[PDB]
Formats: C-alpha cells, structure tokens, sequence
C-alpha cells in the first residue's frame, strides 16, 4: 500500500511543496478575475470560463459567491473544491456572528479559510484545494477590504489584484493605472478596461462576464449586488465607447 | 488517521525533510534581531509595499503577548499556526501559573513543538526559523532567541534568518557592540541594509521596551536610513 | 527505495536504527569517566559564532538530583528523552518516595527508544538520533551508562560518544586507571576533549559536570581553573 | 454572600462590589477585590461560588486577550458581553458555572455601557444592575435617585448611599466595598470604601 | 503505472482489475445457464469431482439463500461462499427489519451494489464470482437475475456464466427467438439441452446439478438425480 | 529481490523473507546455551563486552520462580518479551494462585511473536528466546524463533558461534535426561568452552542460571562457577 | 486502515489526471441528452441491450429522485445507482427537516459535493458517471449536469456519453427558446435517432419529461412509440 | 512482473498469485493424512525432526478444536496454531449461543470463512497452512480439509504437504467403508512410512490422533501401544 502513496505533504529538495505549486498552475489555467478596491466600494469582475451557447446563464453567478451580508468572494480554480470552501467560509462567518453577535471582520474570515487550506497543505496526505479566492467586504475595523488567497493557504491584502488566466498582464496594467481615490464608477470602468484589454476578444459579451460590487448604501448598510445582464450591457457599451474616447489621442 | 514516516533517516544519518525545511527557510524574507542593553529590536526584509499591497491589517513582527514578540522566516502559511499556538500557550500559562511566560519558556515550547512535528508520523515539519524577543518579567533584562526547523533553539546577542542570513550574520559579527536606545535600532537597520539595499520602503522594524512592543513609523525608518546613508558616505570619504 | 521504517536488512539489522547510529557520528563529542569519588561528564558545545550565547547551549541536562545526562547526536531528540526520564524518575519518587536507581532510569530511557513505527500503534515515526551518557550515583555507588538509537544500553567505566568516539575511546583505554581521584579523572576527560576539539579549549567552548553526591554544572570560572590545571 | 451593582452615567459606568471573602462564618479576607479588568476599557464584576467566579472570569479574560493580540483591534463591549453569555449558556447544560456577571465598558464610538448577565446566561443591556441580597436596596435607591446624565460626583454619591443602606439593612452586610469606574480614559479603580 | 494493479481508471477509462475478475470467473472451467419459464425458473451448472476421495455431496454451487430464494454462484469457490454468507445475512436482515420476504430483484440489486463497492475502493479486490439469482416474486411471477464483478445487475429472460458464456447464449437465443412461454418441463429441459450443446458431450446426470422454483411450489429446490435422469431421457427421445 | 520489503508478501518459492531476516538477527547474538534433564534446566550465556573498559550486556533473565529466559538477538525486543512473559506469569499467579506451566507461556509467546509477522505495519521481533522452566511434568526447554514457531529440545544453543556448543551437546545429549544438577552444570560449562576460540574458560565470560523442580530460578554467582571451572 | 493518501494528485501541469480518466470513462458510455422546453424539461437516453434475452423492463436508466426531479446517467451503471441512492437520501433529509420538496439546485449542489468527496478522499476513485438532473420547481424548468469532477452547470440542452459531439451540435443548431415540451420530446427523439445505430423502438430508448408544475414521469413504451410514430 | 506483490491484485490471468505462494508454502511442509473410517476418523501427520536433540513429542501438529473434533495442520505451523485457535473460538462461541455442540460441518465452514477473510485484506499475509478437521458429529464421522485459499470440501480421505500424491494414491487403494479405526491406524501408519523418503529428508516421528468410538467420539491421540505396533507393522510393510 505504501507504493501507491504519492506523499502529497512533503518537502522537495528545493524546500518547496510540489502539490501546492501544481495547484497554483491549475489556478493559472482557470478563468480570470480581478478586484478593484475603490474609495467608495470594492469591485470584483470575473470571466465565465465555459461559454457554450447552450449554457442557461439565467443562474445569477458561476464564479462569485456571497459569503455573508458584508463579504463576498470571486473564485478561480477548481470550482468543485471552491463550492466546499465557500460553504465552509459561510459556516465560519456565521459561527463568529453566533459566538460574538456581530459581523465577522473580513480579515478573520480570510484567515480562517486559509487555515483550512494550510491543514491540507501540511498533514494528512490529501491533495490541497486547487482554488484561489478574492475577498471583498467591509468592517467597522478597517472599512472596505480586498484580499487574495493562494491555494498554499496564504493570503494578502491588495488594493487591486487579479487571479486566474492571464493574471500577470492584468496585474501589470493595474500597477500602471490604479490610483488612490478611485471611486465607484472609476473602479468599474478600470476593471472593465483592464479585463477586456486582457481578454482575447474585445467588445466583450455580457453572457461571458460577471461583475459584483460591495459598496456602502447611504444608510451605512454594506450592500453586495451582482449586475444583471442588461446592466452589464450598459457598462460594456459605455466602456467600449470611452476606450476610444481616450485612445483618440 | 494517516501515519507515514515523512521524516526519516537517510543512509548517512541525515534528516532530509528537516534539511529541506531549512532550505524553505532560506527562501524566506530576511529577518534580524539585535538585543541591546535596554531594548530588543526586530526587523524584516519586506514591509509589503510593492505599490499596490493593502498592508493595513497585518504586520510581520507579531505579538505573542504584550510581554513578547516574534519574527518568523520561511513559509508564511506555517507562521500563522505556530503563532496561534504560541499565543494560546502564553495565555494558558498565565491561567495555570499567575506569572507570564518567560522568553526562554515560550521559545522552548515552540522548539519542542517543531521537534514533535519533525518526528510525529504522517505530518510535514514546519518550514520555519523564528526569532523571539521579550523582557522576562520582574527582570527588565532583554532576551533574544531563535528556533530552527530541527526543533533546537538558543539565545543570541544578535542574529538573522531568511535569505542572505549568512551575510547579515557576518555583518553582525563584525559590527555588533553593546548598544542602547537608538543605537540598537541603528545596528538593526544597518544589518538589514546589508542585504536589502533598497532601504526604507522595504524594512519593517519594531522595538521592544520594558513596557511592550511598538513598530517604527515610515518617517522614522526613513530618518534612520538617511542618517546611515549620510554618515556611511562621510566615513568612507574620510577613510579613503 | 520506499523501504519501511521497521524493515529488517538482509543481515538482520533494522535499517533506520543503523541510519540513526550514523547520526551520532556527527554529534558533538561527549565523554565521561567513572570513579570512586563520583562521575565526571564533558562535551564540546560547538559554539559556531561569537554572537551565540554560550550559556544557552546546554548539552548536559539533569534528570534528577543524582542522574546527569550527556547528550549527543540530535540534541532536539535528546530533550524529549530527558523529559521522559524526568517524569519517570519523579513518578517513581511519587510512587515509592525513594530515588529511582540509575540503571532503571537508563532502562527507562531505552525502553522508549524502539517504540517508533507506523499504523497508529505509536505516535513516534522514527528513532531517536541521540546517544546519551547517564552519570549518576545511587545505592550501588557511582555508575555510568550509555545508550544508542538501537534502544540498548550498558554500564561502562569510561566512554566518549559523538564524533570523536574512536579516538577518545582509544585514549581512554590507554589511560583509565581505576584508581583515579576525581581531580585526575576530570583533567583526563578535558585533555581528551582538548585534542578532539578543533577550536582551542576555552571556559565557554566546553561544558563540564560533576555528579559526585549531587549534580553540578561547572560555572565558567570553575572551568578556567581546571583548564589551567591541565 | 456577594453583592454587586452597576450604574451608567453620562460618560462612565461605575461598578461596585463587596470585598469580603468568606467560608462559613469567617471573613478570611475583607480585601478580596472581585471587579476584574478585562481590558483597558472593561470591568467585569462577578458574584457566585468563589471558585467558579474566579475560573470563569479568568477563562473569559483569556479569550478577550487572545482576540485582542490576534486581530490587533480589542473586542467591543457588546461583543465581549455576548461572548460571555454564549460561553455561560453552553456550560449551563453541561457543567454549569454559578456566576452572575455585570460587565461595563467604554467604546469611543458608542459610549459607556453596562450589561446584565445572569448565571442562567440571560443577557441584557441594562441601565442599572445589581446582584445579591444587596440588590433590592441598590435597585430601589438607584431608581429613586438615578438620572441618565449623572456627573461622576453624583454617581459616586449614589453608590455611597447604596453602600450605606446595604450595610444598614442587610444581616450579611459586608463592611468593605470597592468602586471601579470606566470612562474614555479606561477601566480604573475609583475608590475603596473602608468601613472597618 | 498502478492502474493495472488497483481499481482506478485506466488512461482510456477502463478498470482492469474488474476485467481480471471476469477472467477469473471464466477460469475454472465451469459453465452454467438459467432459463426463466412461464411457470418456473431453472438454473443448471456442471460439477465434477476428480477423486474417489472427495465427497460429492460437499461440492455444489447451488445455495439456498432463503426457502423462497436461490442463487447459483459461478466463479471462485471461496469468494462464492463469502458472497453467499453476505446475501444470507442480508435476506434475514431484510425480513427482520421490514417484516416480509425479500424479493428477488432486491437481492440482486443488493448483491450488485455490494460488488460495486470493491470496484470503487482501491484496496478491495472485486469478488471473482458471477451470481445468478432465481426466485418467484410473490407478485411479479418468476424471476431471473445476473450480477457481475463489475456491478451491472440486469434482468435476463435467459443467461449463462462461466467459461462458455457465448456458446450458451447463442444456443439459448437460437432456441428462444420466438419469445416462447416455456412449460416447467420444457424450461428445465431447455436449460439442460443448452448445457449439452455447449459441452459437446453427454453427462450421466451426476456431473450436473439443477435447481428450480415453481409457482405451484415456490421453494428453491435442487432436483433429485433421478429427476435429472428422467429429464435426460425425455431429451433423448425427441 | 522485490519480495523482500514488506512482511506480508510471500515469495514465489513459498518463503517469507522479512521473517528470515528476523531469524538471522539471532545469529548475531552471543552463544545462548540451554540443556535439560527430567528435573532441571540450565541456561548458560557467553558474555562479550564491547571494550576493555566498557562492560557486557546481560542476556539471562528471571520470569518467575520456575521459568527463566536466555535471549539472543537485539536486546530492545528481548526486554519487551521478557516483560510480557513476567506479566503473564504474574497474572496467572494472581488469578489461579499457581505457577503458569512452561508450555502454555511458551505457546502464548509464540502466538504473540507470530502476530507481528502477519500485519503490514508491524515487523517480526528479531529476538530468539530460549525459554526454560518447570511444569507438572518436570523440567522443559523451549526455543522461540521470531518466525512465531517454537520447539522443544533436551538441549540447544543459539547465537554467533553457537554451532560448536550445539555439536558438543549432540554428542552428549543422550545423557542429560538422567543427569544431576552438577553434571548439567559441567555440560553447560564445557559446551561454552567449545564456543570460546582457544581461550581458557573462566567465570568472567559466561553466566549460568539453573532452575530445578525443588529450586527456584537462580543465576550462579561469579565465584562458584569459577571454583567449579577450576576442576 | 490508513487509506488516507489521495490517489488523485496534481500532475505537474496542474491537471487532475484521474478525474480526466473518469471523464473519458463516461465518454465511452451510452449516449444521453436533455432539453428544457420553455414550459418543461425532457431527458432521454439509449437503452440498447446486448441480447433479446435480457428483460429490458427489469431496469430503468431514467429514475426520478423526487416527484419533481429525475436523473439520467452516462458511463458506469453501478456508480449511477450509488449516486441515485445518496441523492434520494439527501432529498428525504431535506423533506424531513423542512416539509417541502428540495429545490432542484440544492439537490444538484449536494450531489455535486458527494461527487467531489471521492476526488479528494483517499483510497477511492471518482465516479465514472455524469448526470443530467431534470426538474421543474417554483422558479421554472431546470436542467443540470454533473460530472465526476463534481462541478455542475445549468444547460438549455446537453448530451454526454457515446456520440457527444454530433448530438451536441445537432441540439445547438436545432434548439430554440419558446420550444414546447412536445417539440422538445420530438427533438430529443430525433437526436437519439441521429446516431442510434439500428432502428429506434419503445424498447430501445428511455424518455422522461416534466410537465408544467406536474410530476416527473418516465414514458412507458406504449406511449413513447406514439410520440415517435 | 509487478503483479505478484499483493493479495488484492488479480494478475491479468484472473488469478491471485499471493494465494498460490501461500499454498506453495504448504506444499513444502510435510505430509498430513486424514481418513474417514467406518467407525470414526484417523488423522496422521509425518512430523520431521529438524535436529536430533528435539524431544520426541516436540511441536505437536495434531490439535483438538473442541470435545468432538480435532485438526491436523500442514504448512507454516505458526499459522496452523492461529487457525486452530480460531476453530476453538468458533466451537465454543456456537456452543455458548445455541447450547449445542457445533456440527463439524458448521465448524469447518466457519474456519474456512475465516481463512478466506484473512486474504481479502490488503494488510494481512494469507495463512500458509492447510488443515484437516475430523469431528464425529451426531451426523457421524466426517472429514474436512481447508486450503490456504479458503476452499474446503468434505472428503473420505485427504492429504497435504510433500506427500500429497503418494498419500492420495495409496488412500484410494483402500476400502474405507470396511475398515474400523483400528484398521485405519495401521493403514495410515503404513501410508506415512511409505510416503517418507529417508534418502531425501531426515528422520520423522509419526503423530496420529483418532476421533473414534473407542475415543468416545472425543479427539485423542492414538494409544501408545496401538501406535507403536502400527509403527512396527508399517516398517515391516516396506519389504
């Protein structure tokens, strides 16, 4: 029976764990998603990988999930494992709100999920979760926050970051173009621009996209909401018009 | 449960998995600790400032207790688990004994915890090498320690871990002197500057006074960096 | 190959036990000599860099009021054995109100050595890469034992473990006289440890301990005195 | 047996408690301070079996401190009270603690607060609280003179009056009471009411 | 890699160990067949002793799982006995837990589900035994079923197992193209005949065993050697 | 040869190689002798110190008043098996207030040893015990190889250089059955001498323990065996 | 019983190979397909048996899990039974706790999690099956697909098994919104006929359909023949 | 070629090689004979002396299982003891639960099921021993033999080990229906002596146990006198 063991949790002569690196590769092969931490909110946009025309698309989302009233996530990687991880994350958030009776601060939710992942990374001989998350939420502690999780069980806060396919090009354009004080509209526009410029196909189609934004309603209520296809159409047209509105000179 | 001897002896008596953990340590951010007469400084290579990181909600030099602080090098994922267990022990000691944990005690606890992992069946060793710091209660005499993936630990006048650990260690071996006040911070900053020459925007430094830990501000690190960058050029010009 | 931890080799020797025995060859040389007055222990600290605090590198650890212990090999794996021995000796004090004999402590440490394995029958998964000297005094008088990762031990009149084993043991047989006064016994151990040690013998570079009636780790000032006598 | 009570002023929440530790008829000690500090900005007076009081209070302080260092932001008073209630309610059916708790605190964005937590684990954000036989006198006198905007002078005068009545009318009247105040500056000891 | 050794998917999606279990069934030389009639179900196989020493009554592949259920096991004898014990434990437990006799289709489904487990759990070799279940359902009338090492239970009007699967099937479906309604005697004689036409040799009604059910007598029964001999004579004279 | 890494893997020749490696472990032990009469058993063991200064390793042991053991093979396993046998003798004494017969202890010991040669995660014991004790029938001598098998002999020897003693006994075992205590002691001494490579026999190399129908177990002293050897 | 070593590790390319072998294993299974009319759903599969002697009526490939829901499998038969049994169990747990039928999406998610379990747990292989779960509930007709990787999707129309590509293209060209349930049934039967070597008959294929608000019912051969006639 | 390494691995020929290696271990062991006489059963075993110092009676190979039956093991003796212990356990457990002495048939079935189960597990070594039961039930004498693969059948005569073929051939030349167990003693002694080959192996000691009517249906060793006279007759029968 020993000979059938792959020994997933083990150090290579380089001092790095192979299975987690293969997990990051699997993320790299998955659909792209990026996050923009705006002054007045946080925006997550994602690419629906499977885009056969027979897909129903009436389901609200395939890559972004609500984890609590104040936190949402955008998934990249093996969505099969991502379902389990989001189920756990919602459970952990509710467990905090039960014990303490208040929303679970985003950073803690991210850290608890990452501690779930590191467990598979360190002991037991099971394959790690091949997933990577972008977390958007709001706290009394720190206000709007955006976090990114590796399948290594490591995470970090990002003013704007991307995951999945063609990650680094979008990362570079975010480096070049993101600025502080980016508001709601500016964040939405920048996300659409950077994605489409990172997409293999311009003039994107609303059926092949997802846009979600966790902003704060006038009456201090964190309102998460994912744009309906017609709202995506309006934004796509406005962006496909405003891109030439800048590139003209 | 999954029982498999991940760590085992190589035909020449070496623990290959422990040594690969050590290599994983080599790849981690550089860290430095310089015990002074009245303070114990810590420093690390990267303060998470690549122009887009939102580092408001996490510091590298981490409190296990208002009594004690910790700097870690190696995998960041394991550091969280080790630090959580160290914090839990720091509290559980106060519960079991009114006295707060002495620096050597918590260092020894972390070290034994690491050894357990290098020998327990079916679990991967921690790929970490921690630097620990604190003022033993009722003593006001600073203390500096480290652990290494093997589970063995020892005190130090000063030390470094992470990438280029050796070069920083030679710098300390030639440049260490019994410092006080700002002088300890100066030595720690110089020691880190040896390897992170892109000073200021990368270091994260904290100083342990008898009354606790507190982390330097960007302006303060920049002031020290400018001071050293001026005085070193002045000394080099004078000598040459 | 993926040979099991408990696999016998064709000549009947467990492989991992042999690989562990190899690990003591890399450890610091530790030497002890029995005598009528008491027992002496010594060990090179191997202080790599001046920054390291010499006092914090402990390789001779007390097991109980009358049982020293010189550790060599993996000093991480030696701590655990000494902690087990401490709890066992205290249990025996609790359960009889008398000190546990030295030979029984040795046999207590050794009974833990071979427990390793896989399959949830024992948590340990690998042998202890540590060979110890146990220097104690009890109703039988001074006694010195030592162990190896094969879970075996045997009383000896003078032994040196770790890297210098062969040279120190040759020099010991050539010189262990069985009339030694404790004074002579410790200078002999230190003179042997001097030649084996690459670095010059200094108060900080070495750790000496006398069992005699009660365990005593020599303070740096006390070590300088005997280094001068040598 | 213990007496404890609280009071919420305009920017402070006082907690007082008797300081007599006993066995059956002997006041082994009259300096037993029972109002704990959970944080720089929390007080937790407790009443109940002395062993359970101490063990539960220490457990809760451990958890508060663990939360503080791990996240960097301290538990808000309401969250500390709710956590206490949860732990007490879970222990209720398995190995009950016999402690009654009054938790006060100050948070910059909310102001002083005082929570009522019974040994049955009923939690309520009370304006004024009291536990033990002195509860009757304390509550009646507070009701008689309480206002929602009391200067610390008025609150301390009220607590002194409550202490005097509790001594005068109870048979188990403890002689010594401690008074602790929480304000913007932090949880603190206000004064010690030596009688003997 | 390992996929030839353990039940994990081969690069083209086949589980080789299950196939090898099928080969184990076809090994052992024995072949058996069952024929479902209008009124009965007959199941027949061949048994042979090589020694005078071995007692002939101790060797048989017909197992009375229940007074109203039978089972013909083809494959490795030890595995056949293990599966038989498991099925006997299930039948009694079903009757106990649910208060009525376990129906044939339920037994077949349970055996198939159990076999499927070995096919998914890597370190459990699939049982090398194809088991044919016969019984007269109290409401559906006569029943016949076939469970394989893979786990594909399907109901068969007539079927074969062992080294001569295909020959038996071809003869049976030749003789059954008309979708007949076989009498009892006709059913059992068709089974015997299809065995004959596969072995290409006669047999003294001693190296053969038959087990039958009847709506007039639901008990799973093993025919007397004299009844087998009478069936042989009837086959001879037509 | 690939049928060699795990205990539970039979070799195509009908052999079990890990078990044979265990049984080889015994051959590196020192010469453990044992010879039986109808009333007495005498276990003699050759003591080889690992140096002039260092002392030898003990190999004879007491299991209860009427049973002794002479182990060969690695000591870490001899200790566990001796502790188990002592525990069993004590438990039987506790329950029935009588001495446990040799044969039944030996068979339980063989069961305990065999159990390890059948499971993947366990390994054979690698220590070959030469049990000698008392039953209602009189004296008895057994030998337990790590394979889980056990045998009964009028006399036997194991361990490195145990062939010479074995070959002396095979000359003289016809006499043991009716032999007195002294004559068995003499035969044990001579059978040891046959093991020594040209060294004159002395009390300092071997220890002799004797058990008898009227005597409890005892290890002969250093000086009496020396005096006997001076004959 | 360690059996705690994932046999489905990450290949150096990031691909989960064993799941890919499972996808091939379904790729060699008999074809099945499903369409959702604007007012109902339809699923069908080919039920060709190796011999006439096999009683086709003794087993059905289209099985209903709750009166709203039915499933079709492609690939290994034995695994589909495991999944049907477990899905029925979960549906009844949901009904016990809440006295309502489980929504199609929830049943699909739970079955998908069951699927996923075997792709991480040690000592087992992923299910060599993919499921088409057809259901009609309070928020309209629904057709869901589930694959050995444990991922699930909502399709307007789909197929899997032998002859996937041809059936898929046929549906893509011939599918349209506002399609009635009967139009969908005819379309599905035609798609089966496309690749079905031999001649279709009520005893060769299996069909199940959910009307408006009504129950999932598996067409009997007596009436499927009327549909195809 | 990699397939002969586990018990849960069919070789492409649809056979398990580990079981066959186990059975080979039996084939290498030593003869064990059982015979079903008219008035009982006689078991006999060729027991090989490894060294002349063994004590006549060492490592007995014919064991009782319960009051009315007994075994003879061939193959790895250490496993034979485990199977004998299991047979004892089954006998007593059935006696306890049902208040009746175990039908030898049921005892053999339980023993065989145990032997088979000891193969289904990837972490167990299959037993390398074959056994013979000979209980004398209320349904009369009846002799069984269980093979290291788990199969078992009721015989009128049996044999295992080195002497399989010669023993079987000789048994077939005997009219079991006509010989009383007293005649069975002589027959089995003669067979064991014939099948032994001093030119190849060392000496041996015949060990025989009758479960007959003189033994009151209770498995017991053959009386010493009858055994010795049968030994002398069997020796005389070689010329």
């Amino acid at each position: 029976s020993r000979r059938y063991d792959s020994r997933t949790t083990i150090f290579s002569p380089e001092g790095r764990l192979y299975q987690v690196e293969y997990a990051m590769e699997a993320i790299g092969n998955a659909g792209s998603a990026i996050g923009i931490l705006a002054k007045d909110g946080v925006v997550l946009i994602g690419e629906k990988k499977v885009t056969s025309k027979l897909l129903q698309t009436s389901t609200s989302t395939e890559k972004m999930y609500k984890i609590d009233d104040h936190v949402a996530c955008a998934v990249a990687g093996i969505m099969s494992d991502a379902n389990i991880l989001i189920n756990t994350a919602r459970v952990q958030a509710q467990r905090y709100t039960f014990s303490y009776q208040e929303p679970m601060p985003v950073e803690q939710l991210v850290q608890s999920l990452c501690d779930t992942k590191q467990g598979y990374t360190q002991f037991g001989g099971l394959r790690p979760f091949g997933v990577s998350f972008l977390f958007a939420g709001w706290d009394k502690n720190y206000g709007f926050q955006l976090y990114m999780s590796d399948p290594s069980g490591n995470y970090g806060g990002w003013k704007a970051t991307a995951i999945g396919a063609n990650n680094q090009a979008a990362q570079s354009m975010l480096k070049q173009d993101y600025k502080d004080d980016v508001t709601r509209e500016d964040a939405v526009k920048l996300a659409l621009k950077v994605l489409s410029k990172t997409m293999d196909s311009t003039s994107l189609t609303s059926e092949k996209l997802e846009l979600a934004e966790v902003y704060l309603l006038p009456s201090g209520k964190v309102k998460y909401q994912v744009h309906s296809p017609e709202s995506l159409n309006r934004l796509l047209t406005e962006s496909g018009l405003t891109q030439p509105a800048a590139e003209t000179s | 449960r999954y029982d498999r001897a991940i760590t085992v002896f190589s035909p020449d008596g070496h623990l290959f998995q422990v040594e690969y953990a050590l290599e994983a340590v080599r790849k981690g951010n550089a860290a430095v600790g310089v015990r002074g007469t009245d303070t114990v400084v810590l420093g690390v290579e990267k303060k998470s400032a690549a122009k887009l990181q939102d580092s408001r909600s996490v510091r590298k030099i981490v409190n296990l207790d208002n009594h004690i602080a910790l700097a870690c090098a190696g995998l960041k994922a394991d550091a969280r688990v080790l630090i959580n267990k160290a914090r839990i022990e720091c509290q559980s000691h106060k519960l079991t004994l009114e006295d707060p944990v002495t620096v050597e005690y918590i260092t020894r606890y972390i070290a034994g915890l690491q050894q357990k992992y290098t020998q327990s069946g079916g679990v991967r060793p921690f790929g970490l090498s921690t630097l620990i710091v604190g003022f033993d209660p009722y003593t006001d005499v600073p203390a500096l320690y480290q652990t290494d993936p093997s589970g063995t630990f020892s005190a130090w006048k000063a030390n470094a871990t992470g990438r280029n650990s050796n070069s920083i260690r030679e710098f300390l071996e030639k440049n260490y002197k019994e410092t006080s006040g700002q002088e300890t911070v100066k030595l720690a900053i110089r020691a880190l500057l040896e390897v992170v020459e892109s000073g200021g925007k990368n270091l994260e430094v904290a100083v342990m006074r008898k009354e606790g830990l507190h982390q330097l501000e960007e302006s303060e690190i920049d002031a020290i960096v400018a001071e050293i960058e001026a005085e070193k050029a002045a000394a080099e010009a004078a000598k040459k | 190959y993926d040979r099991g931890v408990n696999t016998f080799s064709p000549e009947g020797r467990l492989f991992q036990v042999e690989y562990a025995i190899e690990a003591i060859k890399l450890g610091s040389t530790a030497i002890g000599i029995k005598t009528k007055e008491g027992v002496v222990l010594a060990v090179e600290k191997r202080i790599t860099s001046p920054l390291l605090e010499p006092s914090s590198v402990e390789k001779i650890m007390e097991i109980d009021d009358h049982i020293g212990c010189a550790m060599s090999g993996l000093i991480a794996d030696a701590r655990t054995l000494v902690e087990h021995a401490r709890v066992e000796t205290q249990n025996h004090r609790f359960s009889y109100g008398e000190p546990m004999t030295v030979e029984s402590t040795t046999q207590a440490l050794c009974d833990l050595a071979l427990r390793f394995g896989e399959g949830d029958e024992e948590s340990m998964s690998r042998p202890f890469g540590v060979s110890l000297l146990i220097a104690g005094h009890d109703e039988n008088g001074p006694s010195l034992y030592y162990t190896d990762p094969s879970g075996t031990f045997w009383q000896c009149s003078a032994k040196a473990i770790g890297s210098g084993s062969e040279g120190a043991d040759s020099s010991l047989q050539e010189q262990f006289r069985k009339d030694l006064s404790f004074q002579e016994a410790e200078t002999i151990a230190l003179s042997i440890l001097k030649q084996v040690m690459e670095e010059k013998l200094t108060p900080n570079n070495v750790d000496i301990a006398k069992v005699s009636p009660t365990y005593h780790l020599y303070s740096p000032s006390e070590v300088e005195a005997v280094i001068g006598r040598l | 047996m213990e007496c404890v009570f609280g009071l919420v002023g305009n920017g402070f929440a006082i907690i007082a408690a008797d300081t007599s530790a006993v066995n059956s008829i002997l006041v082994h000690k009259t300096n037993e301070d029972k109002i704990m500090k959970l944080d720089s900005h929390k007080l937790m007076g407790a009443s109940g079996e002395a062993g359970d009081r101490v063990q539960f209070t220490e457990f809760v302080q451990k958890n508060v401190s663990l939360y503080q260092f791990r996240n960097g932001i301290p538990l808000t008073t309401a969250a500390a009270a709710n956590f206490t209630r949860g732990e007490l309610a879970t222990a209720l059916r398995k190995n009950p603690y016999s402690v009654n708790i009054i938790l006060a605190g100050f948070d910059q964005d909310t102001g002083p607060s005082l929570y009522f937590i019974d040994y049955i684990a009923t939690l309520h954000k009370v304006d004024k609280a009291a536990f033990g036989y002195g509860s009757y006198f304390a509550l009646a006198m507070m009701d008689r003179h309480y206002r929602s905007d009391m200067s610390v002078d008025e609150a301390i005068k009220l607590v002194d009056e409550c202490i005097a009545e509790i001594r005068t009318r109870l048979v188990v009247a403890p002689p010594n009471f401690v008074i602790k105040i929480v304000d913007k500056d932090g949880a603190r000891e206000f004064a010690w009411r030596q009688s003997i | 890699g390992y996929d030839r050794h353990i039940t994990i998917f081969s690069p083209e999606g086949r589980l080789f160990q299950v196939e090898y279990a099928f080969k184990a069934v076809k090994s052992g030389g024995v072949t058996s067949i069952a024929v479902r009639g209008k009124d009965s179900v007959c199941v027949v196989t061949q048994k042979k002793v090589p020694d005078k020493l071995l007692d002939q009554t101790s060797v048989s592949h017909l197992f009375k799982i229940t007074k109203f259920l039978g089972l013909l096991a083809t494959g490795m004898t030890a595995d056949a006995r293990n599966l038989v014990q498991q099925a006997r434990n299930e039948a009694a437990e079903f009757r106990h837990k649910y208060g009525y006799e376990m129906p044939v289709d339920a037994l077949a489904r349970w055996i198939a589900d159990k076999s499927q487990v070995y096919t998914q759990h890597a370190y459990m070799r699939p049982l090398g035994v194809v088991a044919i279940v016969i019984g007269i359902d109290e409401e559906n009338g006569p029943q016949l079923f076939k469970c394989d090492p893979a786990g594909h239970f399907y109901g068969h009007k007539a079927t074969s197992a062992g080294s001569k699967d295909q020959e038996a099937i071809n003869f049976l479906e030749k003789k059954m193209k008309n979708d007949p309604a076989f009498s009892y005697e006709e059913t059992v004689q068709t089974a015997i005949s299809a065995l004959q036409s596969v072995l290409q040799e006669d047999f003294k009604a001693t190296e053969i065993e038959v087990g039958v059910v009847q709506v007039a007598n639901p008990v799973f029964r093993s025919l007397t050697t004299e009844e087998i001999d009478e069936h042989l004579t009837a086959i001879s004279e037509r | 040869n690939q049928y060699d890494t795990d205990v539970t893997t039979w070799s195509p020749a009908g052999r079990l190689f890990q078990v044979e490696y265990a049984m080889e472990a015994v051959k590196q032990g020192s010469a453990a002798i044992g010879l039986r009469s109808k009333t007495h058993v005498v276990l003699a063991c050759v003591n080889k110190a690992q140096s002039e200064l260092s002392s030898h390793q003990r190999k004879i042991f007491k299991v209860d008043d009427h049973i002794g053991v002479a182990i060969a093979g690695l000591t870490a396993d001899g200790r566990v098996l001796s502790r188990y046998m002592r525990s069993e003798c004590i438990n039987y004494g506790f329950t029935y207030e009588s001495s446990l017969p040799v044969g039944r202890l030996v068979v339980q010991l063989a069961d305990k040893a065999q159990v390890c040669t059948q499971r993947s995660w366990k390994r054979p014991y690698g220590v070959g015990l030469l049990v000698g004790g008392l039953d209602e029938s009189g004296a008895h001598l057994y030998y337990n190889c790590p394979s889980g098998n056990y045998f009964e002999y009028q006399a036997f020897a194991i361990g490195s250089r145990s062939q010479a003693a074995k070959t002396y006994l095979e000359r003289k075992f016809d006499t043991f059955d009716g032999a007195t205590r002294d004559e068995l002691i003499k035969h044990a001494l001579f059978s040891i001498k046959e093991t020594l490579q040209g060294e004159k026999l002395t009390s300092s190399v071997c220890t002799i323990s004797v058990v008898g129908v009227g005597e409890p177990f005892q290890t002969l002293d250093q000086q009496m065996v020396q005096d006997l050897i001076n004959s | 019983s360690q059996y705690s070593f994932s046999l489905t590790t990450f290949s150096p390319s990031g691909k989960l190979v064993q799941i890919e072998h499972a996808l091939t294993a379904v790729g060699s299974g008999q074809t099945s397909l499903g369409i959702k009319a604007a007012n109902g759903v339809v699923i069908a599969t080919e039920k060709k048996l190796p011999s006439i002697l096999v009683d086709e009526a003794s087993v059905q490939k289209i099985q209903l899990l709750t009166p709203n829901i039915g499933v079709v499998y492609s690939g290994m038969g034995p695994d589909s039974r495991v999944l049907v049994r477990k899905s029925r169990k979960q549906a009844e747990q949901y009904y016990k706790l809440y006295k309502e039928p489980i929504p199609v999406t929830q049943l699909v998610r739970e079955t998908a999690a069951v699927m996923q379990e075997f792709t991480q747990s040690g000592g087992v292989r992923p299910f060599g099956v993919s499921l088409l779960i057809a259901g009609f509930d309070e928020n309209g007709p629904q057709l869901y697909q589930v694959d050995p990787s444990g991922s699930y999707f909502s399709w307007k129309a789909s197929a899997m098994g032998k002859n996937v590509s041809n059936a898929k293209t046929f549906l893509e060209k011939r599918y349209t919104d506002d399609m009635e349930l009967d139009d969908a049934v005819h379309t599905a039967i035609l798609t089966l006929k496309e690749g079905f070597e031999g001649q279709i008959s009520g005893k060769n294929i299996e069909i199940g359909i959910i009307g408006t608000d009504k129950k999932f019912r598996v067409l009997t051969p007596a009436e499927i023949d009327d549909y195809l006639g | 070629t990699g397939y002969d390494l586990s018990v849960t691995t069919f070789s492409p020929d649809g056979r398990v090689f580990q079981i066959e290696y186990a059975a080979k271990a039996v084939d290498n062991s030593g003869t064990a004979v059982g015979i079903k006489c008219k008035d009982g059963i006689v078991l006999g075993v060729e027991k090989l002396i490894q060294s002349k110092m063994m004590l006549p009676g060492s490592n007995r190979r014919i064991h009782s299982v319960h009051r009315h039956s007994g075994m003879a093991v061939a193959g790895l003796a250490a496993d034979g003891r485990q199977i004998v212990a299991r047979a004892k356990s089954e006998a007593t457990n059935y006696e306890s639960v049902y208040g009746e002495a175990v039908p030898v048939k049921e005892l053999a079935d339980r023993v065989a099921s145990y032997v088979h189960l000891c193969t289904l597990y990837w972490w167990l070594r299959p037993f390398g021993c074959g056994v013979i039961l000979g209980g004398y039930d209320r349904d009369g004498p009846q002799l069984y033999m269980v093979e290291p693969s788990g199969i078992s059948y009721r015989y009128f005569g049996a044999a295992i080990g080195k002497g399989k073929q010669a023993a079987k051939t000789e048994i077939e030349k005997l009219k079991l229906s006509e010989m009383t167990c007293r005649e069975g003693i002589i027959e089995v002694a003669k067979i064991i002596y014939k099948v032994h080959d001093e030119a190849k192996d060392k000496a041996f000691e015949l060990e025989m146990s009758w479960i007959c009517d003189e033994s009151k249906r209770e498995h017991q060793k053959v009386p010493d006198n009858l055994l010795q006279e049968a030994k002398a007759a069997a020796t005389a029968a070689l010329e």
